[PDB]
Formats: structure tokens, C-alpha cells, sequence
């Protein structure tokens, strides 16, 4: 499972086996959760932002 | 000590329980549960996606 | 193209990088390849193609291209963008690639080891010329992963 | 890995690596694989290759590593490299041996990253397991996620 | 009343273990150097070993004593090369040690000639069998804490 | 096979298997002597050998060897070696005898390889060993009168 | 009942009672500590991650 996990997730920039985030990614703009100095204010920030791409 | 009088064995053994049944834990680093999975019949995907669409 | 001083895996030489015009296009941040090598295989023939001949597609997408049974380009045939291959199969050692014309570098591949012959089978091969076109201005001297001349 | 599929079947080992005159324990020093008679080959004979994990003997002798339910011996355990053989890493046994940490590359059950341990039936195993105590040393190239020399 | 003996209440001094015979030099295929010698850091049995003389019973860890005495094997008993046990555990001083095979003096734990078994409290006894090996100094009737030159 | 009357002679040294000193890996494992074999002097008084070959027995008593030009099974080479450096001595009615193993240098002949000294019963030297393999390099500089490390 | 907890923790051992548990177990988490957090703040944070890691 895990192999998967790690190939899914990263690896280079891989789809010519399983697609993976980096590869596929467009757009992402740290401006928008704000900016903070606490990992927290980050977290909740980060909750919000894929309601806007038009995702829950 | 096994003795009043100051000796002690350390290799001699009797009644052991709960040998080999120890473990290490392992942190979660899964990805195949978090994604949706559905059976499918076939030999390859094919997929397509929409690009950025035109605006303004 | 057409100067003869082929040899590398990056040559900085002028039809050998493009980055915008002169007989082919690159992008300013690649293209990331389905088929083909595109991060690092450690085995695996990636499908059909290992002679290059691709062609980049709408977004982030390079994909198939091929030549038809009993016929090969009098022109130039695509070959990607000279790079090393660390992988198994593909041309790029797990790059993300784009799509040129002839005077790149790549890595030919068969059973001989004499001039270059043309298969079918979605290939160009290492065999001996007689009826059948070579491949590259400086032929194919390849032993397998060699770095042939375009 | 390089064009039209990477590394299958068995692959070449140092040859003639030659140790001798050494002071301490080491299995490198030219010195014998005993399982009791009077050693291997004629003249013009070339040996066969045998990758696992031995274990010093009385006197300076070697032979294989066997369960766990029986005491550890001799020093750090070690694969086989050749010198009398003339193919790959490996030796025949009743040879002087040289052993390396190298033992590149012939398959044979789990793998020998980070040290190697014996089992408690007798096969070979990597590390880890005490984390309390120093194993023999055999730190294998980078070859992980297959099967290979332990 | 009440007297400890070994387990590390005894205390058996120092002596030097590059004093007598042909010393050789720093390498590897040697073992670690804790309390236990199967077991972990403040648990070991302990003979009246100073310097000189540790026997593996489980792992490719060292400390004094413990491994059947029908079959010695490992090549020696294993000496200690450039560093001198600062412990009177026999040996335990928390690194990795490089062991040799010159010979080396070393110090003796139990009465009687060692030939027999194991008596867990790190000493060596007369067992049912006879005629077995023996270690170092013969001929001459070996007692508790004597000094042998291997 | 089965070669080797009597007594060893004195021929380029002939303590530690010809002069060396004590180096390699030993073991000094002493242990009872019962009457050779295989030579002159089978029963009664002295031995067959001097310092020659000597085979250890599965009950831990040493005598001259008994196992001579098998090949295609292990190695095993066992001498009887005393504790001091430059001093090896034989069998005799009686008494503990401080036996070894190799580890120590001997001298070849020939044009060939030692890849161990010879099979058969007795002698201080490898032969010319057609006996065993030629192939590969097997102690560098190989040439006539070469000191070899067994 | 408090020797025994002291001996197992640790509390010097001459190496003639049982092994020193508390050494042997994992060293210090930093990942925990926010920078600058409360005491208490971190005897909260870290049990929560120990959950993390998977064990009870």
C-alpha cells in the first residue's frame, strides 16, 4: 500500500504510471491563506482555499 | 538476586511467557484509502482533462 | 542543422538547443511526457518508442507519433530535446521533455550494430542498411544507449 | 537502465581482488571455505559462485550462517567476492577466499541493506536488529526494491 | 556477612593487552563492546576478567564469558588491538571494537581447565564432557583468575 | 596421496611451517595426542610428522592426518603449532599439545597457483598444486620461489 | 510499590537489577514544541502525538 502511497505522492513528476499532485498541479498562491509565523494559522487558513477552485 | 547470601544467574531460564510477541509501530503514510476507489475493467486508463479555459 | 559536430548529451551548440525557434520549439518550463521517460524507470520498454518521434499536445501533455508501414520521412522526423538516459527506455533520464526537429541527439537501440534500418514495429532499429533507410548524418554505430548524431 | 529495457540476469563482481598478509579476524585475508575433506578444482577448472552470508570458523577457516537458537561466531559477516573465479562476484568453496562487502549481483532471497544478521532457521537477512549492538558489516550498493545479493 | 562476586563488584584492575607476543594492527571483523552478552547496558554476568577474554553468546556483542566450552571457535577468543578495556566487565566499553587474532595475553575466569560448560555467573566448570578444547596456557593446571598467554 | 614416512626435515625453516612468525588468524586450541598414521611410526613412541600435517578428530584429539587427494569437497588444513613465535613442534605419546590452524606463510613452487597447501598427508610447503585451479590470480607476483600466504 | 517504580524507570543501576527502561526508549520529540509554547501546551501537544505514532 505503501509503495503506492509513495509513488502517488511524488517521485519525480510521474504519469506514465500513476498520476501524481506535483505533475498535475496549476496555480497556488501562498497570498491567499495569508501569511503567518505559527504552523497553525496556516492549517486553519488552509481549510477554506479549495472552496474557491470550486471543490469541497 | 535470587539469594539472601548475594549470587545471581542471568542466562538459567524457567516459565518464559510473552517471548516474540513484541512489535515496532509504525506511523500512518497511507494515500490509497484517502482517495476513491472503484473497481474497473480494462488493461490501461485514458483520461481526459480540461485545460485553462479563455477569460476576459 | 546541417554542421557536423554531434556528440554529447547536451551540447550548447546552435541546432542542437533552441529554447524558442531555429527547426523546432521548447518551452520555458517543458511539457511532462505520458509516454516516454518521465521521472525515473528503473525498467520497462514505456510502450512502443525509444528513438524519439513524439509530439507535444494541448496543456502539460507530450504524446504518440509515428511514421506509416512501408514509408519514412524524406524530412526531418521529430526527435525530442538531447538529453542522457539514466532510465530504461525513453529519451530523458526522468525530464520533463519537448519536441524538436532534427539535429538533437538520442539513443538508438536493436540487435546489430551496423548501419540503421526502419521498423515497423513504431521503431527505428540497429541493423545493416541494404533496402531499408539509416538514421542520423553520422549513420548508427550505436551499442545500445550510445549517443548518436541527428 | 538504458534504452530497450535496463539490468536482467546476473551481473560482473570485481575479479582478482587479492588481500593477504592480514594480522586480525578478517575473512579478506586468503583463507578457506571448510566443510571437512581436501579443497576444490583441477588445474584449468574455473569456480562457481556462491553469494550469502559465512561466518568464521576455528582457525582460519569459514562455512555458512546457521539459526539463531545456536551461538553467534566469529567476527562480522561477509558475501563473497571472486579471485579464482573467473565469472562475476562469488567463490567456490575450499579456495582461498577474499570477502568484500561487495558481492554484486546474484538474486538470492530478501536483501542485505544495513548490515546483515542471521535468522533464527539460517537464512540471510539484513538489519536491523539489535539496535543495541553492531552486526557484521556488509553494506550493500544501491541495487534496493528487488531481489539481489545479500 | 554478604559478598559479591562478579556482576561488577569485584574490581580485577587493568592489565595490558599489547604486552607479550606479535601485535597486529586496526581492522575490521571484530564485534561490539557492552554489559551482557546477549543482553543490554546494566545486565550482564561478569567473570573475574578485567582484560582479556569475551565470548558472543547471542548477537555480535561481546562481554565476558558465556558460549559452550565443548567448541571453541571464531578464531582465538578474540583480543583486543590498541585500546585496553578501562572496565573490569572483562570487556564493555561502549564502543565498536576491532579485534585481531596475534597472540595476546589474557586473563582467565573459573576454576579448572575450560572444557566444559557454562555456570551463568560467567566462569567456566568441569562438564561431562573431557578432552575438549582448552584455551591458552596447557600442561599446567589453569585456576580462577589466572593469566594465560594465548 | 597417503605420502610422507616418518619424520619432517629442516628444509627453508621449518618452525611456523617455515619462519613467519605467529600472524594470520589462529586459534591455539590445545588438545590431547594419539598415534599417527599414514607414514612410518604408525604405533609407538613418536609420530608420523613433525610439523607437518595434523588432522583434528571429531572427539578433540589430534593425530596425522587422515584425509588425503579428495577433491571437489571443503578445505581443511590443520598444523600443530606450540605457543611461542618461531618454535612448532609435533604429536607425541600423551600430554596436551597446543595445536593450530593456517595463517601462517609457506613457500610454492611452480608456475601455477596455491590455493592451498597440499592435499595429502604431511609436508610444511604447498607443492605445485596442478592439483587445484590455476585460474584467476591467486596471491599477486606470482613467480618461482614466491613466498605464498596460506 | 515506589522502589520498584523507581528501579524499572531508573535510579543507578550496578548492573545487578533490571535494565534501564527510560534510557533505551525514544529521545526527545522537537516537532512538538511550536517555539516558545507552554509547559503545559506541551504536555497537550504531546498527546496528541503519540496518536501520530501509533501506539496506545
Amino acid at each position: 500500500v505503501i509503495d503506492r502511497a509513495q509513488q502517488r505522492a511524488k517521485a519525480d513528476i510521474m504519469a506514465v504510471e500513476d498520476a501524481e499532485i506535483f505533475s498535475l498541479l496549476e496555480g497556488a498562491a501562498t497570498a491567499v491563506n495569508a501569511v503567518t509565523i505559527s504552523s497553525g494559522g496556516l492549517q486553519r487558513a488552509a481549510l477554506t482555499k479549495a472552496f474557491q477552485e470550486v471543490e469541497k | 538476586m535470587s539469594q539472601l547470601s548475594n549470587q545471581e544467574k542471568e542466562y538459567l531460564i524457567s516459565k518464559a511467557l510473552e517471548t516474540e510477541e513484541g512489535r515496532v509501530a509504525l506511523a500512518q503514510a497511507m494515500a490509497n484509502p484517502i482517495r476513491v476507489s472503484l473497481d474497473y475493467q480494462g488493461v490501461g486508463r485514458k483520461l481526459l482533462v480540461v485545460d485553462p479555459l479563455p477569460q476576459g | 542543422p546541417y554542421v557536423r559536430l554531434g556528440y554529447e548529451g547536451i551540447l550548447n551548440g546552435a541546432h542542437d538547443i533552441d529554447v524558442a525557434g531555429l527547426n523546432g520549439v521548447e518551452q520555458l518550463a517543458g511539457k511532462f511526457a505520458t509516454i516516454g521517460a518521465n521521472g525515473v524507470k528503473l525498467a520497462g520498454d514505456n510502450g512502443t518508442n525509444a528513438v524519439g518521434l513524439f509530439r507535444e499536445d494541448l496543456g502539460d501533455m507530450v504524446n504518440a507519433s509515428e511514421k506509416a508501414s512501408f514509408y519514412f520521412r524524406g524530412g526531418e522526423y521529430y526527435v525530442n530535446i538531447s538529453r542522457t538516459s539514466l532510465t530504461a527506455a525513453g529519451i530523458a533520464a526522468g525530464d520533463e521533455i519537448t519536441c524538436d526537429a532534427d539535429g538533437k541527439m538520442i539513443k538508438f537501440t536493436g540487435t546489430g550494430k551496423a548501419l540503421g534500418v526502419v521498423t515497423h514495429v513504431g521503431e527505428y532499429r540497429a541493423g545493416n542498411m541494404y533496402e531499408k533507410a539509416t538514421q542520423g548524418v553520422t549513420d548508427t554505430d550505436t551499442f545500445i544507449g550510445f549517443i548518436m548524431y541527428v
